């Protein structure tokens, strides 16, 4: 019946669609880009000069 | 679909399986061809990181092709075998 | 105009924040307006109400 | 429901050709599934070899 | 890569849905598109969620 309700309401399904699309736009605009997930161990370097 | 066919009508195992398979042929071939051509650029991809894309697309296309070739034919047979075994249990 | 080449300007506080503002606030506000429009359209089952 | 026309008609020749190819494929697939169902031991053994 | 492969998954469900609606309309006479959609959806609901 839940599917049926949306069929009775084209505008409601359309609005859900546009909301999802806009949320996707925001998510992609905010999300950073990586070549690959950085599983490399974090490193901390200590440097001294003599 | 075969289980629904067996529920809706008193089709024996052979007819249920084969009619379900013929009903399903069209959608499955649509999906298979659709993302066949979807991954076709991937296996034929050129440029930056070409080798990675080739490696992924090769396996994608091969697995899908064998699925569409063998599994569609085979699944009705396995449904038939399972229903026959169920009949054996009833006896 | 007044300064020579050696002098280089810099900003601080409110002026710095205004200069470096990315302007995403206006886009967020207009998208909130769009969300309001869509929510109203959904309940009213119309694209003009 | 918003963007479908009931009883689509007047198809183009090329899509009809593909649809006829599709129907021939369906008939061949039905015959294939028929011989797959009739004989089970051989193709089960093929699957194990697989 | 997962998304440019998921394009295959997303089209699949809509394809089966619309194909079943098309079958309901073409096979059965005097069926409005909305009722055909609801019929196909109640028939195919359990499959897709599965």
């Amino acid at each position: 019946m839940f599917s049926k309700f949306f069929i009775e309401r084209p505008i409601f399904a359309s609005v859900v669609a546009i909301i999802i699309s806009i949320a996707g736009i925001i998510g992609l605009a905010n999300l950073p880009v990586e070549q690959y997930p950085s599983l490399t161990p974090p490193t901390v370097q200590v440097s001294a000069t003599y | 679909f075969a289980m629904e066919e067996r529920l809706k009508k008193g089709k024996s195992i052979f007819e249920a399986a084969i009619n379900a398979a013929k009903l399903r042929f069209r959608p499955i071939i649509m999906t298979s061809l659709a993302f066949t051509f979807g991954v076709l650029p991937m296996i034929f991809a050129t440029g930056a990181g070409s080798a990675s894309r080739h490696s992924l697309g090769t396996g994608l296309i091969g697995g899908m092709i064998a699925a569409s070739t063998l599994a569609i034919f085979f699944v009705p047979l396995f449904f038939y075998l399972l229903e026959n075994f169920n009949e054996w249990l009833d006896k | 105009q007044s300064l020579g080449d050696e002098y280089s300007i810099a900003w601080s506080g409110s002026a710095y924040q205004e200069v470096s503002s990315k302007g995403a606030g206006a886009y967020a506000f207009v998208l909130g307006m769009i969300f309001v429009f869509l929510i109203l359209a959904a309940q009213y089952e119309r694209w003009l109400m | 429901a918003l963007f479908l026309t009931r009883n689509e008609s007047k198809p183009f020749y090329f899509i009809q050709k593909f649809n006829d190819f599709f129907d021939w494929s369906t008939s061949v697939f039905s015959s294939g599934v028929a011989y797959i169902l009739k004989r089970t031991i051989r193709f089960v053994l093929v699957f194990c070899i697989m | 890569f997962a998304l440019v492969l998921a394009i295959g998954i997303v089209v699949d469900d809509a394809i089966i849905v619309v194909e079943n609606i098309d079958r309901i309309l073409h096979e059965d006479s005097n069926i409005s598109v909305k009722d055909a959609a609801i019929k196909a959806m109640n028939e195919v609901s359990s499959p897709v969620i599965s």
